[PDB]
């Protein structure tokens, strides 16, 4: 860690807890970055030297991480439970996450009293949450040029291997439809 | 002024997505608000002059990473 | 092909079909049922919300720089806490497309080309497009790829995102145990 | 627990222990042949027509010298040939392209670009075949 | 010599720094705390209240902050860091003085002194409250069920606190309600929800399945007394070498004691809290179940908790071998009630009962202990809380808050005493002020905005108000819903002041061996 070393146990006394558990968080924030989705590059995982795994998902690697850091403990579980919740954010918590205890804990120290803080990084969420739903811009299958046929396609044509997309513009509906 | 500057400053952001026409944080008054109502006076030439200087001053150097030196 | 099915024609308690992939051999066919899967599941993710959201962060470096001019809206604190996330949803995308090694840089110049003041607006339609394709690392026009994830899987992460931050707070009296 | 390692680093060490394989079979290949002497720690004379064969003998690292067996062996298991000559490619290859390539920084047209040469490599050969 | 001032000095700072590190209090400050230990151990560790006691130091005034951390918690149980927090408040000036030219006597009386003085001005910021008062009952435990584990289910718990004190209270500006007479019980299965204020008599026992009575009519436990059957307390002299002769001594020794546990149910006993204790085998496994043929509720191995309160509520004392039968030293019971929600956890409930015009006791239930635990250590510091305004009537500025008003005050009576431990009042008086800003201490980054405030902000406000350090917003520290009555903050300041007053004795070097 950081700070006094001779008290163990996430007393660095000070915020060298803090920015160890801060720069852990970036640190374990840095794992899945490179394993961000398909793009991010799959890690190969040394589980002993005899043992090892191929994964870029973010609440893979994490379930298999060690973390006694709190904000090290934080992140994992985030990007399990998120997992946990769908698997979408297994990755995707991770980034800002390492961020927001970083970005949280400065101004509720600040205190006018730490009360103020904590909306800000819901209050922005909660406009996100809005944001989030006021969206049916983009990702809506059911409103396609084709519809559910182009659904199938676009949806398709985004892994193509092939003819993907002209046979299977159809299947996709057919298999939902069967 | 004794106060926070962030805060303040983030206030005066705030306070000039309200006001904005000379507000700011003057030691003047030890306050934030309008600085030329605050008596807060200076000819805007300096400004130009300052702002000649600020961005240029900077981009000398940083258009060289390699400098060399000579004892000659 | 040398793959036999019993075809049941006109099932009469209720309709169905069996497709057959054809492969020229057997993997081809995943290549395809791996395509039709997600394609199948975010039509199915279409099936479990009418709000849906692009995939790929043009939604956060959306909301990027407008919650982060939302930071000096309230001002104070606030500008600081508000800044902190909102600052935030630049940095996903600056993963995104950099595993796609796009340099997200270029993408968030693309991304807020976007993102304006006159376009503040996931609205439903695009008069900027909020997709970004995760397949590429730059945007594209589709939105029925198999990409994108709907409304559920991200107002959770939204959580999540704040998650870490005031989770490790509300602890009192740092100590050290012998 | 809690470590990071990156990228090209790791991308190396993916290189390290392949440019190693990928020499001596590849004397060992061909009508110009050679062997792969093993040294026991007593001494003992070792040599083969197979590196994986002097690997399965001698320390074996976690990166490709772990791999170039495995994917040797997935090259043995399949037509039964070329594992000699997979473990000479791939290391080869890797130690080849990856630095002229990050250098212009991407795995990126390097990830299309093995496909790629394998497209033309596949296209004329069962022409010319 | 100099053995005397290092070690003195180091009372002052292997304590000091324990009690610096103690306050990030009130809420959302700092990071989490997973502890490896001293031995390596990792522990999570949160809401530093508890944590005080949960902290493992040596040292001898560093251990001693420990022992004195449980000090605000024993007699109160509210605001429990109120004295560790200003367990280096005094440490503060400690130094100082020392330094002075101020003799570790006159800095002696200078904790007296200032902790007379000090606990004088919190009266006059203490606002009397209704001593019975369901609000300063229920308020008093929904502030500090508020803070305290629980802040829904303290609209269960602040109500069953206010009836459990209500049911014991002798209302008064003294003690009253103690913390051995509300009996506190908990009980797995039901809910916080289902956690259930009873007034009558509850004891928690371990009680065999099912079968049993939840019904009427029954003679209490807590009874010692074994069952005498041949291979128990009879002499057999059948030998025991072949198997069958060793076959022959259980059937005599099981077949007898039924007519035991009949003699038992005949004396009117649906219950029995047997001795921890073997007279023999005391009540053997073939009593026990033989006991419980008879519906009558057998604990072998009783908690100390059931035995005691059933000699202080229902009046109860062991009864002899029932061939003997029994004196009836058990005291009245009428029913016995073993809840089974869902079947989950054994709770013998003794409605109507000899009782000592007290001893409430609350079942506190829950999905699990935890959950259990989440109302129980609530409850009890409701309980407490509410004991406090029982014990002092009043409500004060919560979280260290009022020392502050404290402080200038006292700064005042720096003057006024005009004497050479004024100018230690008055190190002292200062260093006060240190809790709030201290408060924020953890959490964060760009520091120094929380700090010269939260001084002026009882300065600014005269020796009247300034923020709420566990609200927040400019207003009186004294009124917010943080309160607490008038002991916890007295209580705080009188007991470092004896703790530290001792490290002025703490001299040379000496050591048990």
């Amino acid at each position: 860690m950081e700070g006094p070393l001779s008290v163990f146990g996430d007393r660095s006394t000070g915020e060298t807890i803090r920015s160890q558990n801060v720069m852990a968080a970036a640190s374990i924030a840095n794992i899945v970055k490179s394993s961000l989705g398909p793009v991010g590059l799959d890690k190969m995982l040394v589980d002993d030297i005899g043992d090892v795994t191929i994964t870029n998902d973010g609440a893979t690697i994490l379930k298999l991480l060690e973390v006694e850091h709190p904000a090290a403990k934080v992140l994992c579980e985030l990007a399990d439970l998120q997992d946990k919740e769908v698997g979408d954010g297994t990755t995707s918590v991770v980034i800002i996450a390492a961020e927001l205890l970083k970005n949280a804990d400065e101004l509720v120290k600040q205190k006018i009293h730490p009360t103020s803080v904590i909306s800000g990084y819901r209050l922005a969420c909660k406009e996100a949450v809005r944001y989030i739903n006021e969206n049916l811009i983009v990702n809506t299958d059911e409103l396609g040029r084709d519809c559910l046929i182009n659904a199938a396609k676009t949806s398709m044509s985004s892994k193509i291997i092939g003819i993907n997309g002209d046979f299977f513009a159809n299947m996709v509906v057919d298999a939902v439809l069967a | 002024a004794g106060f926070d500057a962030t805060n303040i400053l983030n206030k005066l952001r705030a306070r000039h997505a309200q006001g904005g026409t000379w507000y700011g944080v003057d030691i003047n008054n030890e306050d934030i608000a309008d600085n030329f109502e605050a008596f807060v006076w200076e000819p805007a030439m300096v400004r130009i002059n300052a702002l000649t200087a600020a961005s240029e001053a900077a981009c000398l150097i940083v258009s060289v990473d390699e400098t060399i030196k000579n004892p000659r | 092909c040398d793959d036999e099915l019993i075809l049941i024609k006109n099932t009469k308690a209720r309709t169905s079909a069996s497709i057959i992939l054809r492969g020229a051999n057997d993997f081809m066919c995943d290549e395809m049922e791996r395509s039709l899967h997600d394609a199948l599941c975010v039509v199915k993710r279409v099936l479990e919300s009418k709000s849906v959201v692009p995939g790929g962060g043009a939604v956060e470096a959306a909301l990027s720089i407008y919650l982060e001019n939302y930071a000096t809206s309230m001002g104070s604190r606030e500008q600081l806490a508000i800044a902190e996330f909102a600052r935030s949803l630049l940095v996903i995308p600056n993963t995104l497309a950099v595993n796609a090694a796009q340099d997200s840089t270029d993408l968030v110049a693309k991304l807020r080309a976007f993102h304006n003041e006159a376009q503040v607006n996931p609205e439903r339609k695009n008069l900027k497009w909020i997709g970004l394709d995760l397949s590429n690392g730059k945007p594209r026009d589709n939105k029925q790829a198999g990409v994108f994830e709907p409304t559920i899987v991200k107002v959770k992460s939204l959580k999540f995102a704040t998650e870490a931050a005031i989770t490790i707070l509300r602890i009192d009296d740092l100590i050290k145990l012998h | 627990n809690t470590k990071r390692e990156s990228g090209r680093k790791v991308q190396s060490g993916n290189i390290n222990a392949a440019k190693t394989i990928a020499d001596i079979i590849r004397t060992c290949l061909g009508p110009k042949s050679m062997m792969k002497m093993l040294l026991d720690p007593m001494g003992g004379i070792v040599m083969t027509n197979d590196g994986n064969a002097i690997l399965r003998e001698i320390q074996v690292q976690h990166p490709a010298a772990k791999s170039m067996i495995e994917i040797s062996r997935t090259q043995d298991e399949e037509v039964g040939d070329g594992t000699t000559s997979v473990i000479i490619l791939a290391g080869e290859m890797l130690s080849v392209a990856e630095h002229f390539l990050e250098q212009q920084m991407h795995p990126t047209v390097v990830i299309s670009a093995y496909r790629k040469a394998l497209d033309d490599m596949i296209s004329t050969l069962k022409k010319i075949s | 010599r100099d053995k005397p001032a290092q070690i003195r000095f180091s009372n002052i700072s292997a304590a000091k720094a324990v009690a610096d590190a103690i306050r990030t209090s009130l809420g959302p400050k700092g990071m989490d705390k997973m502890i490896q230990d001293g031995k390596g151990d990792v522990t999570i560790t949160n809401d530093g209240a508890t944590i005080l006691k949960q902290m493992q130091v040596l040292h001898p005034a560093a251990r001693m902050l420990v022992e004195l951390s449980k000090a605000q918690d024993i007699e109160a149980g509210d605001g429990t860091t109120s004295v560790v927090i200003i367990a280096g408040s005094l440490l503060d000036s400690c130094t100082k003085l020392l330094q002075k030219g101020i003799h570790p006597t006159i800095i002696s009386e200078s904790f007296q002194k200032a902790l007379e003085k000090g606990i004088e001005i919190l009266t006059d910021m203490s606002r009397p409250v209704e001593l019975s008062d369901r609000e300063t009952l229920l308020n008093s435990a929904t502030t500090s069920l508020n803070s305290k584990v629980v802040s829904q289910y303290s609209s269960l718990l602040s109500p069953m606190s206010v009836n459990a004190v209500m049911k014991v209270i002798d209302p008064a500006t003294a003690t009253s309600v103690d913390l051995r007479d509300i009996k506190i019980v908990k009980k797995l299965g039901g809910t916080i929800d289902d956690c259930e204020l009873v007034e009558g008599l509850v004891l928690t026992q371990k009680v065999s399945n099912s079968g049993i009575t939840r019904v009427e009519k029954a003679k209490i436990g807590l009874i010692q007394f074994c069952l005498s059957a041949p291979k128990t307390d009879m002499d057999n002299q059948i030998v025991v070498s072949d198997y069958a002769q060793m076959d022959r001594v259980l059937r005599e020794e099981r077949a007898y004691i039924l007519n035991l546990v009949k003699q038992i149910k005949k004396t009117g006993c649906n219950v029995l809290l047997i001795q921890k204790s073997i007279l023999r085998d005391a009540l053997s496994d073939l009593a026990l179940h033989f006991l419980n043929k008879m519906k009558i509720m057998v604990i072998k191995d009783i908690e100390r908790e059931d035995i005691e309160f059933i000699c202080k509520t229902i009046g109860t004392k062991p009864v002899a071998h029932i061939d003997q039968f029994t004196a009836d030293m058990l005291g009245s019971a009428e029913l016995a009630e073993e809840v089974n929600l869902n079947g989950s956890g054994k709770l013998l409930k003794i409605t109507g009962c000899a009782s000592p015009g007290k001893t409430v006791t609350i079942v506190v239930r829950g999905s699990n202990k935890l959950v259990i635990e989440e109302a129980e250590r609530s409850i009890h510091d409701a309980l407490c809380v509410i004991r406090c305004l029982v014990k002092k009537r009043a409500l004060i500025a919560g979280g260290g808050a009022p020392e502050i008003e404290l402080a200038l005050r006292l700064t005042e009576y720096s003057r006024t005493l005009s004497g050479m431990e004024s100018y230690c009042v008055r190190a002292f008086a200062d260093a006060m002020e240190v809790i709030p800003s201290t408060l924020a201490e953890n959490a964060g980054l760009n520091p120094i905005s929380t700090v010269t405030e939260l001084r002026n902000r009882h300065a600014q406000g005269e020796k009247t108000a300034g923020i709420n350090v566990r609200k927040g917003g400019i207003s009186n520290i004294l009124e917010e819903l943080v309160v607490q009555p008038l002991l916890v903050s007295v209580s705080a300041l009188t007991l470092a002041t004896e703790t530290v007053r001792s490290i002025l004795k703490i001299d040379d070097v000496v050591n048990t061996r």
